[PDB]
């Protein structure tokens, strides 16, 4: 998975905004802290190499 | 699994973004369609499974 990708961000982005500085999905009162809890993703899966 | 209930939603207003706030419902992300605003959007057909 070293060609990690950003399935999930914040809403739509603009052209030339691209995802430099990941800032994963909050869906909560509490920010996600250190846990890939429900409702919370991260950019941290397999690209498909086999 | 082996036998799911047969049900479906018709004529009805069902809102869903009261399941989006609360807490148990943590899946709400959308593949192909709106993730957060799939109750707006207007549908019909809708089957339930269980």
């Amino acid at each position: 998975y070293n060609y990690l990708y950003r399935l999930f961000r914040k809403s739509n982005l603009k052209p030339f905004e691209r995802d430099i500085s990941t800032e994963i999905y909050q869906a909560g009162n509490k920010p996600c802290n250190g846990v890939a809890g429900f409702n919370c993703y991260f950019p941290l899966r397999s690209y498909s190499f086999r | 699994v082996y036998a799911w209930n047969r049900k479906r939603i018709s004529n009805c207003v069902a809102d869903y973004s009261v399941l989006y706030n609360l807490a148990p419902f943590f899946t709400f992300k959308c593949y192909g369609v709106s993730p957060t605003k799939l109750n707006d959007l207007c549908f019909t057909n809708v089957y339930a499974d269980s």
